[PDB]
């Protein structure tokens, strides 16, 4: 049929006008095909026969189905494609399984022949025109119009979805106790009625679809859940991922370590525990998708935890909205975080894991911190809801250091739990001077033509060395001058630089950098038992400050 | 009554954004309010041919339990601009920064009765979204004049008027001004007489279809927040090297903080605890020095043309500092703020900010947010209550809370 419903009124982009391209010509076989096609199409009401008047033109194609059975009658519309105006989208976000409620009788009735039973805006027919041109373009051919939704036009998707909302409207207001969703031409039904009262239902829909131009199934329905949708495989018990098969090859090509990368991650949504760091690791770094790729000791494990998780099949569980939200963070290995959603204890709705690392320096406090805030996020687009959560922090470690954050933070309710590791800061900046303790003025230059600099520092003690270094910034200098101050220094030590830079890394309690050096000063500071730093203005000539900065830029600055 | 026609500024689009996810509550919120302001004709439900979008949140009243609807107009404004801003702009009286009391009152509900030109209700259209994309989404425009809108105001100008006028001629030193749905209402009178004044505006406004709140800023009472120094009794190497340190900062700005005197006091290589004695120069040097501090820097004035910034450090102990500034350094106004969440305190600060703002000059500044921005996006409306947003960039402090500026 074609909907006896109200049509979606488009337009072509502003300044723009319809379509107007050359017909390229085609053979006898597939002149002699769309035209056998076209005749059955019209027959029908889809298409309609106009004349030369119409300025606008659309190439039409032909190719052949499996095997060569039956011709197909494609419609390059790139060009109108180009001209139409722009329309909302079909889908912003994709239903997760974790966030359909446990449902009693599910069936998946598919809508046939979708774009070809809603009318098109007749204003607009008339730039969807094209050409069947006659054997070696003698005669002017045949000129057809379209009344529905052409296939590869780009308002088809919209208005068809559209469209297909008002149809249901009435059906949903009618049967509030009944869900619907629709993803393109198939519609899912389900409630917690019986396969009676289900099957029945879904009649009464069918019909009522049906009273709209729309022919759907009748035995074909498909409906025997299980359900293979989007990667996933439903039953009204559980959900749960297609199922993952891991290679098992000899060589690995960086295209196989790919497929491979992509399939845990996917899997990673209700297994615990996957983890691709050491795999990814191999990745790096420009290579072809054809070369092969050794697996190293630490990947070659990895890939092990993995083979041994994926073994026994994992289901996931449906969301209740009475019962609370429950999500665990686990921190796996370095910068890699695991967290798993429940609402009763260990029936997983979800799995899910974090491992961004969020520029270079950061601690886990910090990284503890984001991965809340995504879950957060995660949470509320799934279920509309934030969880409460369940960290391995101390209520001390976090609140110990929000206070003495520049940044502000936040954080929902929690709880601690103790699931090692455990969060904690690998140590402090005393803010008070250590009385007693060696004062080293630190500091460093750098020739911007030639990179030549001297990291040096000068103690109160009289002690005063002086180091050159090749190919380095002005900031290395400033930041390996204090790597020294930390090494020939003891357990205490109280150190003044002038580099804002420096003081900035590193008053934020960095545990963890992508500077070699940084990680460097990093270890220094853990060992160290009380450290703290201060600033002066560089090269303002200050009490010690200037004394080293003579020593440090006395030539070769 | 016959509509204005709008035009965006040729060349620009309408809006474009996302619709950031909501909680359950807040949806089901939204769809009650625009169910019914649907029924009312004020907005009407639409298809995909419109390819417009702007974001939509649930805030509360003034603590109340109702759920108000707060469309966020941001973009469209800037679209709009020339507009609302040239060509039927609102004078800002310079006198309101002076009163003695100000008291703000929503005339939001004002504008829902003023139809909107056809030609431009596409451009406000937005999306009431639906949880785990179960759903479509609801799709809606305005019919009449939107309240985040800008141009509301502008257009309404008119009738606002009209039903002030009586008012003013017999209360001439009330200042009325109108900033995008409050009206700012300004006087030197007594509390009470101030007060009452208000309440006789309200019948005023009331005979027009208005109700009404409440909310009163004592403008007059707003002063500076100084860089303040120490003046301690003992001193260490350390204190005077900090001293010495932010005075040096003091310098680029507020022209004159002679340091030199200060400074070379008690040099070589000492170590930082070492306690250190006093000089006579020095002690004067202060003097003068925060006695320049304590007031604005000469040579920085309101530049009507260009943008105002707002940057906020975190103090601690639920202390917030802010400046306001067009130039960097050039600080217009400073201030603090004090007294549960991070989130919820800078929010209330942002807020207050952005209202001192409004009635200084006119206009509402552009924050440098110290926080994630995630964070920000994920929880500013569960504290946010002005009908109004500024326009925020998340910034990431220097260790420039030293010097408290
Ligand atoms: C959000 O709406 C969607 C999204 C996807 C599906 C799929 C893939 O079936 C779906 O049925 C729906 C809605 C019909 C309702 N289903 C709800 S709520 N729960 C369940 C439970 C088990 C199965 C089982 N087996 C399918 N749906």
């Amino acid at each position: 049929p074609i909907s006896p419903i109200e049509t979606v009124p488009v337009k072509l982009k502003p300044g723009m006008d319809g379509p107007k391209v050359k017909q390229w010509p085609l053979t006898e076989e597939k002149i002699k095909a769309l035209v056998e096609i076209c005749t059955e199409m019209e027959k029908e009401g889809k298409i309609s026969k106009i004349g030369p008047e119409n300025p606008y033109n659309t190439p039409v194609f032909a190719i052949k189905k499996k095997d060569s059975t039956k011709w197909r009658k494609l419609v390059d519309f790139r060009e109108l494609n180009k001209r139409t105006q722009d329309f909302w989208e079909v889908q912003l976000g994709i239903p997760h399984p974790a966030g359909l409620k446990k449902n009693k009788s599910v069936t998946v009735l598919d809508v046939g022949d979708a774009y070809f039973s809603v009318p098109l805006d007749e204003d607009f027919r008339k730039y969807t025109a094209f050409t069947i041109p006659s054997i070696n373009n003698e005669t002017p051919g045949i000129r057809y119009q379209y009344n529905v939704l052409p296939q590869g036009w780009k308002g088809s998707p919209a208005i068809f979805q559209s469209s297909m909302t008002k149809i249901l409207e009435p059906f949903k207001k009618q049967n509030p106790d009944i869900v619907i969703y629709q993803y393109m031409d198939d519609l899912y039904v389900g409630s917690d009625l019986e396969i009676g009262q289900h099957r029945t239902k879904i009649e009464e829909l069918r019909q009522h679809l049906l009273r709209w131009g729309l022919t759907t199934p009748d035995k074909k329905h498909q409906k025997e859940p299980p359900f293979l949708w989007m990667g996933y495989e439903l039953h009204p018990d559980k959900w749960t991922v297609q199922p993952i098969v891991l290679p098992e090859k000899d060589s690995w090509t960086v295209n196989d370590i790919q497929k491979l990368v992509g399939k845990l991650n996917w899997a990673s949504q209700i297994y615990p525990g996957i983890k691709v760091r050491q795999l990814c690791k191999l990745l790096r770094g420009t290579k072809a998708l054809t070369e092969v790729i050794p697996l190293t000791e630490e990947a070659e494990l990895e890939l092990a935890e993995n083979r041994e998780i994926l073994k026994e099949p994992v289901h996931g569980v449906y969301y209740d909205p009475s019962k609370d939200l429950i999500a665990e963070i686990q921190k796996q290995g370095q910068g890699q975080w695991t967290y798993q959603i429940y609402q009763e204890p260990f029936k997983n709705l979800k799995t899910g894991k974090y491992a961004r690392m969020r520029g270079a320096h950061t601690n886990d406090v910090k990284q503890l911190t984001e991965a809340v805030q995504k879950i957060t996020t995660e949470s509320i687009v799934i279920w509309g809801k934030t969880p409460k959560f369940k960290l391995p922090i101390q209520k001390e470690t976090w609140e110990t250091w929000w206070t003495e954050y520049w940044q502000a933070t936040w954080i929902p309710e929690w709880e601690f739990v103790n699931t090692p590791p455990l969060v904690k800061l690998w140590y402090q900046l005393e803010k008070e001077p250590i009385v007693g303790a060696e004062t080293f003025y630190v500091d460093g230059a750098a020739n911007r033509e030639t990179k030549l600099g001297k990291a040096g520092y000068v103690t109160n003690k009289g002690r005063q060395k002086v180091v050159p270094l090749t190919n380095t910034t002005n900031q290395k200098t400033q930041l390996q001058a204090i790597y020294l101050a930390l090494q020939d220094s003891g357990l205490e030590v109280n150190i003044v630089t002038d580099s804002q830079y420096a003081l900035g890394i590193i008053q934020a309690q960095p545990d963890k950098s992508e500077s070699e050096l940084v990680n460097q000063i990093i270890e220094q500071l853990i060992k160290k038992e009380k450290v703290y730093l201060a600033w002066v203005p560089a090269h303002k000539g200050i009490g010690g400050n200037e004394q080293v900065d003579k020593l440090v830029s006395a030539g070769i600055r | 009554i016959e509509t204005v026609p709008v035009k965006l500024k040729p060349g620009m689009d309408g809006p474009k954004v996302k619709q950031w996810p909501l909680t359950e509550e807040k949806i089901k919120a939204l769809v009650e309010i625009c169910t019914e302001m649907e029924k009312e004709g004020k907005i009407s439900k639409i298809g995909p041919e419109n390819p417009y979008n702007t974001p939509v949140f649930a805030i509360k009243k003034k603590d109340s339990t109702k759920w108000r609807k707060l469309v966020d107009f941001r973009e469209l404004n800037k679209r709009t601009q020339d507009f609302w801003e040239v060509q039927l702009g609102i004078p800002h009286p310079a006198g309101l920064k002076k009163n003695k009391s100000v008291t703000v009152l929503d005339v939001g509900d004002a504008y829902f009765s003023v139809p909107l030109d056809e030609d431009f209700r596409k451009y406000t259209a937005f999306t009431i979204p639906s949880i785990n994309n179960e759903t479509p989404g609801i799709r809606y425009q305005y019919n009449v004049l939107p309240q985040g809108w800008k141009g509301s105001p502008a257009i309404f100008q008119s009738s606002m008027t009209k039903i002030l006028e009586p008012f003013k001629k017999q209360n001439p030193d009330i200042v009325i001004y109108q900033y995008m749905d409050d009206l700012y209402v300004g006087s030197d009178l007594e509390i009470g007489q101030h007060r009452t004044k208000i309440e006789e505006l309200r019948q005023h406004l009331l005979r027009w279809g208005l109700t009404t709140p409440g909310y009163e800023l004592h403008p007059d009472k707003w002063t500076v927040q100084p860089i303040v120094l120490p003046e301690k009794d003992s001193w260490t190497v350390n204190d005077i090297q900090k001293l010495v340190g932010k005075l040096n900062w003091a310098s680029q700005i507020y022209p004159g903080i002679k340091v030199r005197q200060l400074c070379k006091l008690l040099r070589g290589t000492k170590a930082l605890t070492e306690v250190i004695p006093l000089t006579e120069e020095a002690e004067l040097e202060l003097a003068e020095n925060r006695e320049i501090l304590k007031e604005p820097v000469h040579g920085v004035y309101y530049d009507p043309s260009k943008d105002l910034i707002a940057e906020i450090q975190k103090q601690g102990q639920g202390q917030w500092t802010y400046q306001i500034y067009q130039e960097p350094f050039k600080n217009l106004k400073t201030g603090k703020y004090a007294r549960t969440n991070d989130v919820k305190q800078l929010t209330e600060a942002v807020q207050k900010i952005t209202t001192e703002s409004i009635v200084i000059w006119g206009k509402t500044p552009k924050f440098k947010l110290p926080i994630q921005k995630e964070t920000w996006e994920t929880w500013w409306t569960e504290y946010w209550q002005a009908t109004w947003i500024p326009e925020w960039e998340f910034v990431n402090t220097p260790p420039l809370v030293k010097l408290w500026y």
